[PDB]
RNA sequence: UAUCUGGUUGAUCCUGCCAGUAGUCAUAUGCUUGUCUCAAAGAUUAAGCCAUGCAUGUCUAAGUAUAAGCAAUUUAUACAGUGAAACUGCGAAUGGCUCAUUAAAUCAGUUAUCGUUUAUUUGAUAGUUCCUUUACUACAUGGUAUAACUGUGGUAAUUCUAGAGCUAAUACAUGCUUAAAAUCUCGACCCUUUGGAAGAGAUGUAUUUAUUAGAUAAAAAAUCAAUGUCUUCGGACUCUUUGAUGAUUCAUAAUAACUUUUCGAAUCGCAUGGCCUUGUGCUGGCGAUGGUUCAUUCAAAUUUCUGCCCUAUCAACUUUCGAUGGUAGGAUAGUGGCCUACCAUGGUUUCAACGGGUAACGGGGAAUAAGGGUUCGAUUCCGGAGAGGGAGCCUGAGAAACGGCUACCACAUCCAAGG
RNA sequence: CUCCAAUAGCGUAUAUUAUGUUGCAGUUAAAAAGCUCGUAGUUGAACUUUGGGCCCGGUUGGCCGGUCGGAUUUCCAACGGGGCCUUUCCUUCUGGCUAACCUUGAGUCCUUGUGGCUCUUGGCGAACCAGGACUUUUACUUUGAAAAAAUUAGAGUGUUCAAAGCAGGCGUAUUGCUCGAAUAUAUUAGCAUGGAAUAAUAGAAUAGGACGUUUGGUUCUAUUUUGUUGG
């Protein structure tokens, strides 16, 4: 169980740091909270939103100019 | 520090280990003697069990042996002038085995002309006598006549002298001659 | 575990020194000595256990300090004393002399033997070689060492030493139709004649026993102990002489046996 | 860190605690005999479980084998000691007989009374537990 | 291999203490030593007369034999000096009640005394550490 | 899924179905708990944190006693019984505890060391030591430099220690004695020979290198070298030693030298014998301790062959920075890419490599069982690993030691704030 | 208040327990890929010494029972085993155990006896010693050795019974005698061994083959004898 969750972490920073080059290693083969996942998604949903919200009022308004 | 355990080293189907205990005292190695030339010392390690062994560093002389005519004299090593493995040993001048170097010619004629009388280059009755019963002996060869002549012979280093701290050796005589000769030659 | 054991915890003792469980924690762990360890027997063992001249551990100790017991004509006082197969236990007073010889059960009888035969033991050589300065020497089975030993003499001959000088006396060699007493393996304690010999040159050469009922069985060489020729042997053997009966006889011995 | 004394338990539990004819028998040995539990009557039929397959066990092999004969002899000596087997009846086959009733007959309390020095089964169990 | 043109390397080859001596001259020109490697093997022709020189050929080097001894079919020679070989087996499984083909590759140290090629049946044999994984000499070739 | 009870309608039979009905032996928990024998004590995947105490020291007749310690009274004016302290030696590397890491790793059976270290124990083993070996050099026995002790002190504090004065050794540092020959080298000699010749030097053991021997499969001549025993002066070569293993450049011996020269007893207790020229003359007993190398023993380190749970929706991996191999060196107790320099391009893989998961230390073993199997094994024995985490290292035969030291991360104790 | 069950023990919760090698199912109600080709994998027809003849006896079973509860003699019944001979290498040679009576000089105890044996004048090559000289390789299967102790099964034994333990027992108990601590198991790998059915493997097709008292030399290794060590 080599990558598991200790108890305390910080009175373990030898190994911790030991174990990270391990990894490293082995998986350099293929280098070569969610709640705050769910926030940022949810910002970056608004943000777009906000975007298309504007383009759309600004092209509704060059059409007043046409009909 | 400087250990000689296998099992930091990736196993041979390429895997990664990891490791399961510290280091131990019986895997371990130290550090290189690297013993230069001139004005003798030796510091001597305490080794398992007891044991010593002794460290030279610095060493200046060695009992060089000559193998055909079945002798030795201590004489003063003069410069490595070849290294098999690493060309760097040459330039910083450091004796280990198999090192090529030159001694100094000097014993070896001396006792050449005491055991025949015979002058390399170019009456105490019982003298004569010993001498005249063996000079079929008194022939050496070409290219070591031509060493003596210029006042230093070729010598191979075959003692560790990290490891005894006595850097002894013997003359080179024969077809190994002939390939350090076109070796240390056909780099210069 | 970083340095040489020093106890040995009962219930890892040798099998055959019958050591009762639940007597106590630990079991005597014999000292460095001429015999290995489990194929040895420590004074305490058999002074104690065996012939209930002490009853504690204690005064085993009491008994060897005062110079009272003799293995093979020298005195001594560890009390885990490696004593092994072919000795000569000397006690002075009881003037008795036992000597250690197995038994078909595989366990080290109490063999008491007489005084005349007390001051000789067997030993198989186990190397010859050149020693220093050119000097032979055979080197037997308890870690004895003797320099200039007869000629005819090569691994597995068994020689007779005295007790007293130490020096060789007399030999056997090895050969079919030889008197065998075997020390080790499954097999340990039976006695019979050589019949055959297997080569195997690369390891482990076997031997065909043949006891005195006719029951062949095989053994490695190294467990194969030479103890004079036909008929004759050199030590005195044990009561029931090696026979290796089997259990149903066994039980018709002991009832027919029902004297009271 | 010393040896284990080692032990194990002399009764099991049957099959299933009813069985209307499982009750009446037991009511009927542990009152005929005078017995205080249930477990009294169960320690007796794991001996003679032990003992009838063990039995069994032996007569899969074939005659004159050197353990069936040794371990045959053992076992017929020993029944026939504690009383439960006859004198004459000395097969291996009648130990595949062997009813509860036979090892309940030999126990002390009731050959107290049987040798008529007791006046009933309880009244030799206190005469014995009263030393 | 060791590919005549024997003194190819950066340093000179001899067999340890064994001096030919320039103050008598014969005709055999080289004084060679070989060993007998035991248990009934034979030191092939290529080794009493050839003119290689190896540290590690049972024959006429410095290891010895001892030990198992093993055969197996060469698969790769790619190596110098050096070979792998292949050995199969069938392994029980005891629930199925059936076996299984497993098998394990093998480097061995073939000395030069030997022309080994690919597909070629082997008999090698147990010697000390020779290299990381290399525990092995060929010590004879059968087909 | 047997057994038993019940429901399935207006009833009763017979089918069928449905519900309830069983030991488990693991965890948690409740109520009860008098006698005899016995013996156990894990768990937050928290290998999380620890107040206080204890768990490792040791003396015989036989290493060192002027305690200004104690007792004497019996031959003890160098000492002599006992005996703190301290020096020296040995031990603290065993035991006890835990299961975090670890998936060909550990471990289990089986090999190897012709590839190495070994305190101790047991058995062997050591006439050679300085010198042109006579103008001496202690061998009836050589030299300092410290502890405890005395005395002057520092600091809040610790199993902190400084400065001055003593004195020891089985500490430390030095350094002698003995057989008889034989053997080679250098040889003053005289007299020329076919040559012999006084003497002088070296010879133990260990180290380091070079060299030699360590044989063996059966005829005879011609050939010279050269005459070596006998010379029967021509020559017959007449008689010719040599261990082990499957196997060696093995054991072992020999030659030339080398070494900041290893060992070859300045030690200790009880006894007091013979001698005979009576000299404090000559020898001499039972032990203790130490010592070189070889073997043995307790061990160690490496190592051969086969054997692991889940995963392919993990198919290519290792190779810059050693990955597979070759040569040479360095390092090690020793093999070895173990490291270095140069060179080659190899090595493993659908017979599942590599990479993940493991509430994975491995085994003996425990349970259920008609069997095949399936599950459990921190846990009384063995093997490994660890001592809050990582990295170093000292002394020693033995340690990468934690009831040893040193630094760093994490915790945390005392403080006069300096430690 | 009356029963019932277990009883110095008894209850409740949660779990768990009574995938198919042996040994499952796939038309109609779990599940045959739409189709063919195809590498790994698994699997793969038959065939090579068969058969007879002679001798030897094991171990049973029957007639038997000689005896003071089995010591065993005549037979045939079967069952396993061995050795010859039938075209049947049974590896070849080295001076030896010469193996063995193929070898021979005389004698006979005893039912009339091919029902029964002591010593030796050319000998026998296979007694395997050690020695050489080499030989197809596996799988399977028997047997041996191995796989520590405790644990497990199990023999003995009145721990007062029992769980256990490995103790104990018997006398002249006034000075001492004796039995024990058995046995089996353990599967894969490694070692050693008999078997030669089944299933693989490999030899003589360009004959580069095999045996051979043959006769060309090319060669190299060195035993002995030429003083003796070198040539
Ligand atoms: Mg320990
Ligand atoms: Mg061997
Ligand atoms: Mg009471
Ligand atoms: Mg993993
Ligand atoms: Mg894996
Ligand atoms: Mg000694
Ligand atoms: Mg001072
Ligand atoms: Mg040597
Ligand atoms: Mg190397
Ligand atoms: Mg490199
Ligand atoms: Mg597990
Ligand atoms: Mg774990
Ligand atoms: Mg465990
Ligand atoms: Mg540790
Ligand atoms: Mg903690
Ligand atoms: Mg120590
Ligand atoms: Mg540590
Ligand atoms: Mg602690
Ligand atoms: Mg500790
Ligand atoms: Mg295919
Ligand atoms: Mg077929």
């Amino acid at each position: 169980g080599t990558y598991r969750k200790r108890f305390n972490e910080k009175a373990r920073s030898g190994h911790m740091a030991k174990l990270k080059e391990l990894k490293r290693i082995r998986n350099k083969q293929f280098t070569r909270s969610k709640v705050s996942r769910l926030k940022k998604k949810r910002l970056d949903k608004f943000i777009e939103h906000q975007l298309k919200r504007e383009e759309r009022k600004t092209i509704i308004g060059k059409l007043q100019d046409y009909k | 520090g400087i250990s000689r355990d296998s099992r930091h080293k990736r196993s041979a189907t390429g895997a990664k280990r990891a490791q399961f205990r510290k280091k131990r005292k019986f895997e371990l190695g130290r550090q290189p003697a690297n013993t230069k030339i001139g004005a003798k010392r030796i510091h001597s390690v305490r080794t398992r069990g007891g044991n010593k062994k002794y460290r030279a560093l610095r060493i200046e002389t060695g009992n060089f042996s000559w193998a055909s005519e079945g002798i030795s004299k201590k004489t003063r090593i003069a410069g490595v002038v070849y290294h098999p493995s690493n060309n760097e040993l040459v330039r910083t001048n450091t004796l280990t085995k198999a090192a090529i170097v030159q001694i100094d010619a000097t014993p070896f004629r001396q006792w050449f002309e005491a055991h025949y009388g015979q002058t390399l280059g170019k009456k105490s009755k019982n003298a004569e006598r010993k001498w005249a019963a063996r000079a079929a002996s008194a022939k050496i060869e070409s290219s070591v006549e031509s060493q003596f002549s210029a006042g230093r012979l070729y010598a191979c280093i075959s003692s560790r002298p990290g490891q005894s701290g006595r850097c002894d050796g013997y003359i080179l005589e024969g077809e190994e001659l002939a390939f350090y000769l076109r070796r240390l030659t056909a780099k210069k | 575990a970083r340095g040489p054991k020093k106890h040995l915890k009962r219930l890892a003792a040798p099998h055959h020194w019958l050591l009762d469980k639940l007597s106590g924690c630990y079991a005597p762990r014999p000292s460095a000595g001429p015999h290995k360890l489990r194929e040895s027997l420590p004074l305490i063992v058999f002074l104690r256990n065996r012939l209930k001249y002490a009853l504690n551990g204690r005064e085993v100790k009491a008994i060897l300090m005062q110079r009272h017991v003799k293995v093979d004509g020298k005195v001594r006082t560890d009390t885990t004393y490696p004593a092994g197969f072919m000795d000569v236990i000397t006690l002075d007073a009881t003037n008795e002399n036992f000597r250690l010889v197995y038994d078909v059960k595989g366990r080290f009888a109490v063999h008491r033997i007489t005084d005349e035969e007390a001051s000789y033991k067997l030993g198989k050589v186990k190397k010859v070689q050149l020693g220093k300065k050119g000097v032979p020497y055979v080197v037997t089975h308890d870690g004895r060492t003797i320099r200039y030993p007869d000629p005819n003499i090569k691994v597995n001959d068994t020689v007779k030493i005295d007790l007293a000088s130490g020096k060789i006396t007399d030999f056997i060699k090895f050969d079919a139709g030889k008197l065998v007493y075997v020390t080790g393996g499954r097999n340990l304690g039976r006695i019979g004649t050589i019949v055959h010999k297997e080569r195997h040159d690369g390891g482990f050469d076997l031997v065909h026993i043949k006891d005195s009922l006719d029951n062949t069985f095989v053994t490695r060489l190294n467990n194969v102990f030479v103890i004079g020729e036909q008929g004759k042997p050199y030590i005195s053997l044990p009561k029931g002489k090696g026979i290796k009966l089997s259990i149903a006889e066994e039980r018709d011995r002991r009832r027919a046996q029902q004297g009271l | 860190p010393r040896a284990p004394r080692t032990y194990s338990k002399t009764y099991s539990t049957p099959k299933r605690p009813y069985e209307s004819s499982r009750l009446d028998a037991e009511l009927k040995l542990a009152g005929e005999f005078g017995l205080k539990n249930k477990k009294e009557i169960y320690r007796i039929s794991f001996q003679l479980s032990k003992i009838r397959r063990a039995a069994r066990d032996l007569l899969t092999r074939d005659e004159k084998d050197p353990k069936r004969l040794f371990e045959g002899n053992a076992l017929i000596r020993r029944l026939v000691r504690v009383g439960v087997l006859s004198e004459d009846k000395k097969k291996l086959d009648y130990v595949l007989a062997l009813k509860v009733e036979d090892f309940l007959e030999r126990r002390l309390q009731t050959q107290v009374y049987k040798l008529g020095l007791a006046k009933s089964v309880h009244h030799a169990r206190v005469l014995i537990t009263q030393r | 291999s060791t590919e005549l043109t024997v003194q190819s390397e950066r340093a000179f080859q001899k067999q340890p203490h064994i001096f030919n001596n320039p103050k008598v001259k014969t005709s055999k020109r080289t004084k060679r030593w070989y060993k007998n490697a035991g248990l009934g093997f034979k030191t092939p022709k290529t080794a009493i007369e050839g003119s290689y020189i190896d540290k590690k050929c049972p024959f006429t080097g410095l290891v010895s034999i001892r030990g198992k001894i093993l055969t197996g079919t060469v698969v790769s020679t790619k190596m110098h000096r050096t070979i792998v070989i292949r050995r199969a087996y069938l392994h029980y499984i005891p629930k199925y009640n059936r076996y299984e083909k497993r098998h394990k590759n093998v480097p061995v140290h073939v000395s030069p005394a030997f022309r080994v090629q690919v597909g070629d049946i082997v008999t090698v044999g147990q010697c000390r550490p020779i290299s990381k994984t290399v525990r092995f000499n060929v010590v004879k070739v059968s087909a």
